[PDB]
């Protein structure tokens, strides 16, 4: 446990763990899991530091699974993903509700309505300006910086905090 | 006839003592093994996880 930070709540045999259990990993990831021989030997779900869920089934202490779901509960495909795309460009809440229940300007990814404050952009996590090559976090502190390739991607693809025309 | 029992005694004293001491020493090797082993296996398995 201590030497990496791992945590477990369950049963012990010979001093090594054999359990149906909830669990924490020094990612500060949470997990629910079954164990054998002091190893995971279970079908179990991994709850992110960001809450979202990965799933892990264990064969002889190795993983063989596919499922993901976001922390909002959006169900996801790692392949072909049919979402907000050619069949319909609607977000998770906009597909579930349709028109968001009262049509608040959150017919868009984040609102109530405002300009992006600093300048910069929206790319969901962070504000970034192509005139500064800096990303920022929604507390207006900072995020990873980016040269030409990512700068050019942001410049074309997403929404600047231009002045609201 | 004297030297025969001298050798027999010296031999059996040695051999019995050796057996006894090795027997005792074994248990300690057991417990040292146990304590080493449980950590070694836990933390290695942990890493690969």
């Amino acid at each position: 446990m201590q030497y990496t930070g791992s945590q477990y709540f369950g049963e012990y045999i010979n001093g090594r763990m054999e359990g149906s259990a909830e669990y924490i990993l020094p990612t500060d990831t949470r997990y629910i899991g079954e164990m054998k021989d002091g190893m995971f030997h279970g079908e179990g779900t991994l709850f992110f530091p960001s809450g979202s869920r990965f799933d892990a089934i264990w064969k002889k202490g190795l993983v063989v699974k596919g499922k993901y779901t976001f922390n909002d509960g959006l169900q996801y495909e790692d392949k072909h993903w049919h979402y907000c795309d050619s069949y319909d460009r609607r977000f998770y809440t906009e597909i579930c509700y349709g028109l968001k229940p009262s049509g608040i300007s959150q017919l868009t990814n984040m609102d109530p309505p405002r300009r992006i404050p600093l300048g910069y952009y929206d790319c969901g996590d962070g504000f970034y300006n192509p005139t500064t090559r800096v990303i920022k976090d929604y507390r207006n502190r900072f995020l990873r910086n980016a040269d030409d390739d990512e700068h050019e991607w942001i410049v074309r693809t997403c929404r600047k905090g231009w002045l609201p025309m | 006839k004297a030297e025969k029992q001298v050798t027999l005694a010296l031999q059996r004293q040695r051999n019995l003592h050796e057996d006894k001491l090795s027997v005792i020493e074994n248990h300690l090797g057991d417990l040292e093994g146990r304590v080493l082993a449980d950590m070694f296996d836990f933390l290695s398995k942990e890493l690969v996880r």
